[PDB]
RNA sequence: CCGAGGGUAGGGCCCGUGACUGGGGCGAAGUCGUAACAAGGUAGCUGUACCGGAAGGUGCGGCUGGAU
RNA sequence: UGGGAGAGGGUGGUGGAAUUCCCGGAGUAGCGGUGAAAUGCGCAGAUACCGGGAGGAACGCCGAUGGCGAAGGCAGCCACCUGGUCCACCCGUGACGCUGAGGCGCGAAAGCGUGGGGAGCAAACCGGAUUAGAUACCCGGGUAGUCCACGCCCUAAACG
RNA sequence: CGAUGUCGGCUCGUCGCAUCCUGGGGCUGAAGAAGGUCCCAAGGGUUGGGCUGUUCGCCCAUUAAAGCGGCACGCGAGCUG
RNA sequence: GAAUGCCGGCAUGAGUAACGAUAAAGAGGGUGAGAAUCCCUCUCGCCGUAAGCCCAAGGGUUCCUACGCAAUGGUCGUCAGCGUAGGGUUAGGCGGGACCUAAGGUGAAGCCGAAAGGCGUAGCCGAAGGGCAGCCGGUUAAUAUUCCGGCCCUUCCCGCAGGUGCGAUGGGGGGACGCUCUAGGCUAGGGGGACCGGAGCCAUGGACGAGCCCGGCCAGAAGCGCAGGGUGGGAGGUAGGCAAAUCCGCCUCCCAACAAGCUCUGCGUGGUGGGGAAGCCCGGGUGACAACCCCCCGAAGCCAGGGAGCCAAGAAAAGCCUCUAAGCACAACCUGCGGGAACCCGUACCGCAAACCGACACAGGUGGGCGGGUGCAAGAGCACUCAGGCGCGCGGGAGAACCCUCGCCAAGGAACUCUGCAAGUUGGCCCCGUAACUUCGGGAGAAGGGGUGCUCCCUGGGGUGAUGAGCCCCGGGGAGCCGCAGUGAACAGGCUCUGGCGACUGUUUACCAAAAACACAGCUCUCUGCGAACUCGUAAGAGGAGGUAUAGGGAGCGACGCUUGCCCGGUGCCGGAAGGUCAAGGGGAGGGGUGCAAGCCCCGAACCGAAGCCCCGGUGAACGGCGGCCGUAACUAUAACGGUCCUAAGGUAGCGAAAUUCCUUGUCGGGUAAGUUCCGACCUGCACGAAAAGCGUAACGACCGGAGCGCUGUCUCGGCGAGGGACCCGGUGAAAUUGAACUGGCCGUGAAGAUGCGGCCUACCCGUGGCAGGACGAAAAGACCCCGUGGAGCUUUACUGCAGCC
RNA sequence: GAGCUAGCCCUGGCCAGGGUGAAGCUGGGGUGAGACCCAGUGGAGGCCCGAACCGGUGGGGGAUGCAAACCCCUCGGAUGA
């Protein structure tokens, strides 16, 4: 049947993307945390 | 004159529709329409604040002239009477000798081709707007401003009217459609006559889908719900209220008066509604 | 081919009968009240409506076949 | 053809008296009700009185043993629409008449449907009396209804 | 109680005997026929149906008879539910 | 050494289950160390409203070619969506951007919030909507509306000519809109041709034929033709369209008005450019100078912004046109023509799937377009087939039990069972015919029955054409023929009678409940006079509503019919300027501490002093509630009647052993041979009852009862047969579980149910196919039950707070 | 975190074929005029049958599955809430 992951590049970019994170106190803490931890990717990569 | 149907489906049994016999023009005035932004009952937070709304037919808003003291002295001809889906009353297209075109809500008996006019000197004729002070005591009236220059607020729905009861200083006394007795300032404009489409109240919707067309989503009884949802929720099997009947928010709903006590307009209401 | 009739299926009318139920007639000396005939002790009667153990009562309108 | 009398019918308008309620004033110890009472109402200011307002229903005197209508029935006043009817003249038609199974229409009150309206009155209902009882008669309340519009019902001591 | 699945049915049986029938008996208020009562006897047999989830029970039609109990009220790693 | 401990390694189960749709394979020839599995050929089968083809998402090199087979592939592998390498995606016109606006988002102004932030008109962003200029063919191993060929087109810049009051983010017009139904004319697509073109073919009894088989087109600028869409022309007045306006609007007059004219699309034709089959021969070549024509059917697509009807009344903005404003009128704009200029990103491949979402090459899920032919009444249904695509990545045998899916069955026909569960039966179309009841629609496909193929003859109407022929779509009448059987295959209701519940169509517990539950039109109560009530928010601000009592919120009831009784003492809510109580505050009789004193400081009675509560009334479609004992009639029995206690009042109408009745399978009647269920009654209703509505009700229901007819493998009562497994051989090879084991029966014993203890009995060692009584077998630290001063949801006249309101 | 699911907002798209035959309209009858009757036309509907599409009624299978909800047969809706 219809499962839960129904990928969508625009949806992915609008929801978890770099600009979505920067616009918000909580999102900026996400970037701060993922930088402090050394993540190679601060944000999901979508072909765009 | 509501129209009936033969029972050729279970719903057509009781369905009645308006006759539309007063209507003379069946597409609106392009210059006087704008889109009506449907809300679904949701406010600017996205939250439902009026339950059970949404899903009705798409509509355009017809701009209505609720001032009419806008064009004192300028006569107009009644060009057409049209269907308006945003209100129970019909509406009348007015062609001012100015060349300006405007909608008003259509009073009972208003005829296409007759003239209307607004102002302190206008004749007391169905369709004319005057300040309340210049309208004879006893006149039946609609589209009443509640404060001067603020726009017609009272007696606007199909069939309704106010009656001028008498004067006292700068105020006239009105019997509102609810039966309330109220002082309204004398400079407030009002339009001679009652609102038309008085048969509106006798329409029988006939089926559940008819409510859906109007944007009315199904209404769920509290007694049908659970205690997390409603004071009437829960109980094994059916249950009586088992407490004073209440709203989803817990306030009582049979009797409890709710008009604010220290409201300034209290000084201007003579007698609360009856019946 | 038609054809007595037999068969299948579905209707119409009538008669008999049926747990139980509705009132009706009748029946020497049952129980309750007293509605009507006298202004019958609230004049009567009346069509209708509502109510009451019961006769009845009351509302509305009508009749005199009502008295003084 | 010329006249007449009339609550004949329908629509709209509109006039005063009274009742109720509301507001203002003035005023105080009861008012109401009956055969007598009680319930009820009243010092939270009633009744009685004055002024103002609102609203519905019915039209006093004239009014009669009267008038009109086929009946049911019709009553303030005004205008409009409309029916019946009688008299005069003796002018026109030339028996074109009488009745009338069916049919059709009208049909008091009560009652029913959908809206409205609701002052007074008042089935049901509540209370107070009476009574052996009192699901009554009398008294205090009182909802349909009584009123308007449309649509039904089609009964009667619809009787001379 | 870090689980011994619980009523009825179906299927499959197997056992006890305080024996329902069939076999053998004594007594009889046993003429015969048919019964009653007790003793011996477990080899085999012990029907179909209506009602109810029913076990049971009542009823119809039969029968030589239409037995009663145990097996975790036998049997859900066999079925049903 | 244990913690259902942690991490890792390795065992057991076991050469066991399985190897993922039962659409299906066989052979020959090649390649190679190796072939059921790769390549080729012939034969066979499967899909064909797809299992074919084209888009969009998502995926991201998976595409093409060479070289490979360790791993991946459920077997094999020489093959591959795998490994290595090289190549491959070409645009002014296709899609998106340099254009527009939608919800929404963001946000100069402004508003609000301890901070973070929240709002917010304009504006801006935002598309699968609006707008905008490319069609056909060829070419590559792999791209093509992109390259090439042919014929077309758009915008920008500059110039020439001609014309005009030019000029805008401003005004206006237009863009610009629903649902159902639908006309005319076309196109796409399709059928037929004795006509035209074609390699061939004559078989096995016949046919050299009006034979068979194959094909008979596509794109096209201007012009023209057919069919449509859009659009009145002129003048005068003018105060409205937030400046101006010659535009638009409004008034008047004249003319044109089923028209015309102008304009714009569609279709046909059209210079020209292309394509072009079977068969044969090696994707190619030929066929071929290919032919390219006539008739019929015909869209849901096109003309289109077409027409009609209806109520629920159906986006915006730009492009475009017109108007004028600053300005400028040596400019500018409009038209025509010429030359120049024209950027960025995507483009491979998969795409109902082995490349997307499901951990898998997973029987599941995934939006749009095309989707041929014949017959079956129609159709996207069904059977078979075209183009195209496949045989599902383990096979070979065998022909047990048993399981699955399937076929048939003597006599009987529900005897099965909780229940006809399941499976039969019925089954399409045409005609005949059809009951109670009913809200007059319906019930209805009621029921029940007859017809149905093929052949010849005659014949009616409709479409095309011509009015005919021909073609085509519906028929009708007569006479025949064959079979067991004519919707001969496939697709395609079993029916009736009678109850309960719910009016109805709908909705629901994704994944154990689809229902009698929710909703529903409709009815009632209640709040709300508008900056409404109410809701979300600390607020600003929103929703309500650009609505206004015929409206909006809350609550119950639940189409409709006939109805909905009595109680206001308690709780609620509503009304009540009195009285009682009442906090802060007012007041300050009167005290007190200290100071030499002025003073400073403290306590403080009466009394005045809100809401709330008390108190007085009202109110039931507000929360709710609607009695007991005893007696009585000229047979008995039973009480219409009476007595008395109590209550705020003592349950009315209607219904009743009921979705409610304990005793209970009540009693009686019906149906049955037999009826704890069913239906009809009765009424001592344990414990109905009137909007948590009462009693009915036509129609409706995958709801739940009861009966009957039809028919059956449900059953008596089983039998046989088919295929996929099970079984044997070759290949690959899990799992839960497991203290270790050299693991029998009885009767006892034992923590009370023993393979393991005692006594006896029985028993050579090891497997394979089967069955499930035991190993108190397995998966799961019982969900029942209790315990824990463990937790959580929910309630209230428990306690105590808080929002909110007064 | 609403790429699953629930509701709403904006903008698009989809629903083979067959059946029933409301209002209206026209004509005819009818009447003083009417109501109204009949025929034709018409094409309404939370109308009927049935694919796609959306569901998930009963049974069977599956149950270390093809699948952490699937498969077969049957069945509901299918112009509308
Ligand atoms: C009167 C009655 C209440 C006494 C009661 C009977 C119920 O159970 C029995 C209790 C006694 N213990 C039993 C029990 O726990 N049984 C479990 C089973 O669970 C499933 S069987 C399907 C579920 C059934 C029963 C569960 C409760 C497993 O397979 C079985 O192994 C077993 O664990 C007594
Ligand atoms: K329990
Ligand atoms: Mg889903
Ligand atoms: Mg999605
Ligand atoms: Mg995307
Ligand atoms: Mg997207
Ligand atoms: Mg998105
Ligand atoms: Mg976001
Ligand atoms: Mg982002
Ligand atoms: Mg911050
Ligand atoms: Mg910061
Ligand atoms: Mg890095
Ligand atoms: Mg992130
Ligand atoms: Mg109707
Ligand atoms: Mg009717
Ligand atoms: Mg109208
Ligand atoms: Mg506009
Ligand atoms: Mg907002
Ligand atoms: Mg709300
Ligand atoms: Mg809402
Ligand atoms: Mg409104
Ligand atoms: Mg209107
Ligand atoms: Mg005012
Ligand atoms: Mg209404
Ligand atoms: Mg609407
Ligand atoms: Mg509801
Ligand atoms: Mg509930
Ligand atoms: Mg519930
Ligand atoms: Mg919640
Ligand atoms: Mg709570
Ligand atoms: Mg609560
Ligand atoms: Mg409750
Ligand atoms: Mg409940
Ligand atoms: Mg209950
Ligand atoms: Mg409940
Ligand atoms: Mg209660
Ligand atoms: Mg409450
Ligand atoms: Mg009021
Ligand atoms: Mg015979
Ligand atoms: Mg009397
Ligand atoms: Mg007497
Ligand atoms: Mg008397
Ligand atoms: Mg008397
Ligand atoms: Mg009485
Ligand atoms: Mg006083
Ligand atoms: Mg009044
Ligand atoms: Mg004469
Ligand atoms: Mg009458
Ligand atoms: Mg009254
Ligand atoms: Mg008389
Ligand atoms: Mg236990
Ligand atoms: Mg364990
Ligand atoms: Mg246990
Ligand atoms: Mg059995
Ligand atoms: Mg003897
Ligand atoms: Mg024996
Ligand atoms: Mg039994
Ligand atoms: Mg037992
Ligand atoms: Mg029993
Ligand atoms: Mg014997
Ligand atoms: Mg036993
Ligand atoms: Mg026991
Ligand atoms: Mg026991
Ligand atoms: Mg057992
Ligand atoms: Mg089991
Ligand atoms: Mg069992
Ligand atoms: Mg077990
Ligand atoms: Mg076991
Ligand atoms: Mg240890
Ligand atoms: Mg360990
Ligand atoms: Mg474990
Ligand atoms: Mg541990
Ligand atoms: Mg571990
Ligand atoms: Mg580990
Ligand atoms: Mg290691
Ligand atoms: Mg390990
Ligand atoms: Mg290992
Ligand atoms: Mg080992
Ligand atoms: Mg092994
Ligand atoms: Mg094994
Ligand atoms: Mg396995
Ligand atoms: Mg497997
Ligand atoms: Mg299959
Ligand atoms: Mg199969
Ligand atoms: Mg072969
Ligand atoms: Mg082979
Ligand atoms: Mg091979
Ligand atoms: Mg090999
Ligand atoms: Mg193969
Ligand atoms: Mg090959
Ligand atoms: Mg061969
Ligand atoms: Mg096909
Ligand atoms: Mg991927
Ligand atoms: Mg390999
Ligand atoms: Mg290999
Ligand atoms: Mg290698
Ligand atoms: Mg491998
Ligand atoms: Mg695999
Ligand atoms: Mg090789
Ligand atoms: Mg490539
Ligand atoms: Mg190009
Ligand atoms: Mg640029
Ligand atoms: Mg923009
Ligand atoms: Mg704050
Ligand atoms: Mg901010
Ligand atoms: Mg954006
Ligand atoms: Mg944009
Ligand atoms: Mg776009
Ligand atoms: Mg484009
Ligand atoms: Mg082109
Ligand atoms: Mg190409
Ligand atoms: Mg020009
Ligand atoms: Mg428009
Ligand atoms: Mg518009
Ligand atoms: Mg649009
Ligand atoms: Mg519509
Ligand atoms: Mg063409
Ligand atoms: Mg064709
Ligand atoms: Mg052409
Ligand atoms: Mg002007
Ligand atoms: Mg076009
Ligand atoms: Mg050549
Ligand atoms: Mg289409
Ligand atoms: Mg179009
Ligand atoms: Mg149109
Ligand atoms: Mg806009
Ligand atoms: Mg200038
Ligand atoms: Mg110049
Ligand atoms: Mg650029
Ligand atoms: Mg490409
Ligand atoms: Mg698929
Ligand atoms: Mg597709
Ligand atoms: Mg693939
Ligand atoms: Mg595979
Ligand atoms: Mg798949
Ligand atoms: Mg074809
Ligand atoms: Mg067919
Ligand atoms: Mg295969
Ligand atoms: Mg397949
Ligand atoms: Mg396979
Ligand atoms: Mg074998
Ligand atoms: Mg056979
Ligand atoms: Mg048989
Ligand atoms: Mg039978
Ligand atoms: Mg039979
Ligand atoms: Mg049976
Ligand atoms: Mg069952
Ligand atoms: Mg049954
Ligand atoms: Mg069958
Ligand atoms: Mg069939
Ligand atoms: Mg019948
Ligand atoms: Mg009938
Ligand atoms: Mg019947
Ligand atoms: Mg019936
Ligand atoms: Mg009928
Ligand atoms: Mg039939
Ligand atoms: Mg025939
Ligand atoms: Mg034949
Ligand atoms: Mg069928
Ligand atoms: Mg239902
Ligand atoms: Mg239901
Ligand atoms: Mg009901
Ligand atoms: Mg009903
Ligand atoms: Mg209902
Ligand atoms: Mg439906
Ligand atoms: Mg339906
Ligand atoms: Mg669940
Ligand atoms: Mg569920
Ligand atoms: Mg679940
Ligand atoms: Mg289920
Ligand atoms: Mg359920
Ligand atoms: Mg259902
Ligand atoms: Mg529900
Ligand atoms: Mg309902
Ligand atoms: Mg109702
Ligand atoms: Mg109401
Ligand atoms: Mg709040
Ligand atoms: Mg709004
Ligand atoms: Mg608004
Ligand atoms: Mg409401
Ligand atoms: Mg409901
Ligand atoms: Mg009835
Ligand atoms: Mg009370
Ligand atoms: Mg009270
Ligand atoms: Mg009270
Ligand atoms: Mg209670
Ligand atoms: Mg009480
Ligand atoms: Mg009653
Ligand atoms: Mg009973
Ligand atoms: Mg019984
Ligand atoms: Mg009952
Ligand atoms: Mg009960
Ligand atoms: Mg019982
Ligand atoms: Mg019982
Ligand atoms: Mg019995
Ligand atoms: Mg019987
Ligand atoms: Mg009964
Ligand atoms: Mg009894
Ligand atoms: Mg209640
Ligand atoms: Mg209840
Ligand atoms: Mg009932
Ligand atoms: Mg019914
Ligand atoms: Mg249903
Ligand atoms: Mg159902
Ligand atoms: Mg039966
Ligand atoms: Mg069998
Ligand atoms: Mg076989
Ligand atoms: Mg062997
Ligand atoms: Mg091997
Ligand atoms: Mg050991
Ligand atoms: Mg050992
Ligand atoms: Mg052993
Ligand atoms: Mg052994
Ligand atoms: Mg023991
Ligand atoms: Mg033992
Ligand atoms: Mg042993
Ligand atoms: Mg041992
Ligand atoms: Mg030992
Ligand atoms: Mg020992
Ligand atoms: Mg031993
Ligand atoms: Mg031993
Ligand atoms: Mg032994
Ligand atoms: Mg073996
Ligand atoms: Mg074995
Ligand atoms: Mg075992
Ligand atoms: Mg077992
Ligand atoms: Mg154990
Ligand atoms: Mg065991
Ligand atoms: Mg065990
Ligand atoms: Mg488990
Ligand atoms: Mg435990
Ligand atoms: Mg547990
Ligand atoms: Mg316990
Ligand atoms: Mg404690
Ligand atoms: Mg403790
Ligand atoms: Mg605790
Ligand atoms: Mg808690
Ligand atoms: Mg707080
Ligand atoms: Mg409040
Ligand atoms: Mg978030
Ligand atoms: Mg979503
Ligand atoms: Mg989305
Ligand atoms: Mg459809
Ligand atoms: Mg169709
Ligand atoms: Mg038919
Ligand atoms: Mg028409
Ligand atoms: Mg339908
Ligand atoms: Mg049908
Ligand atoms: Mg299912
Ligand atoms: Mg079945
Ligand atoms: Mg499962
Ligand atoms: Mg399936
Ligand atoms: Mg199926
Ligand atoms: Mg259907
Ligand atoms: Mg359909």
């Amino acid at each position: 049947m219809k499962r839960t992951w129904q990928p969508n590049r625009r949806k992915r970019a609008k929801t978890h993307g770099f600009r979505a994170r920067m616009r918000t106190p909580g999102g900026r803490k996400v970037l701060k945390r993922r930088r402090q931890k050394g993540r190679w990717r601060l944000t999901p990569a979508v072909r765009k | 004159a509501v129209k009936k149907f033969k029972p050729y489906t279970p719903s057509r049994r009781f369905m009645t529709v308006a006759d539309f016999s007063e209507i003379t023009k069946t597409e609106p005035e392009k210059s006087l329409v704008k889109p009506l932004k449907k809300t679904g009952g949701r406010n600017n937070q996205g939250r439902i604040t009026v339950r059970f709304r949404g899903g009705g037919h798409k509509r355009l808003y017809r701009i209505i002239d609720f001032k009419r003291w806008d064009k004192v002295g300028i006569p107009a001809k009644v060009a057409a009477i049209e269907y308006d889906p945003n209100r129970s009353a019909r509406i009348a297209l007015l062609h001012y000798v100015d060349g300006e075109k405007r909608y008003i809500i259509a009073p009972d008996g208003l005829q296409v081709g007759q003239q209307v006019v607004a102002g302190p000197d206008a004749p007391i004729q169905v369709g004319n707007a005057l300040p309340l002070r210049f309208i004879p005591v006893g006149t039946v009236v609609h589209a009443v401003e509640l404060e001067p220059k603020k726009g017609a607020k009272l007696a606007r729905a199909a069939g309704t009217s106010a009656q001028i009861q008498g004067r006292e200083g700068d105020y006239v006394i009105l019997r509102l459609p609810s039966g309330e007795l109220r002082k309204v300032h004398g400079e407030c404009y009002a339009t001679v006559g009652a609102v038309g489409n008085a048969d509106h109240k006798n329409i029988v919707l006939g089926k559940a889908g008819r409510s859906r067309w109007l944007g009315r989503r199904p209404h769920v009884r509290g007694a049908a719900m659970n205690p997390v949802d409603h004071p009437h929720g829960g109980g094994e099997g059916r249950a009586p209220r088992g407490r004073p009947p209440a709203s989803p928010w817990g306030w009582q709903t049979k009797g409890l008066k709710t008009r604010k006590r220290r409201k300034p307009s209290s000084r201007f209401i003579i007698a609360r509604r009856k019946k």
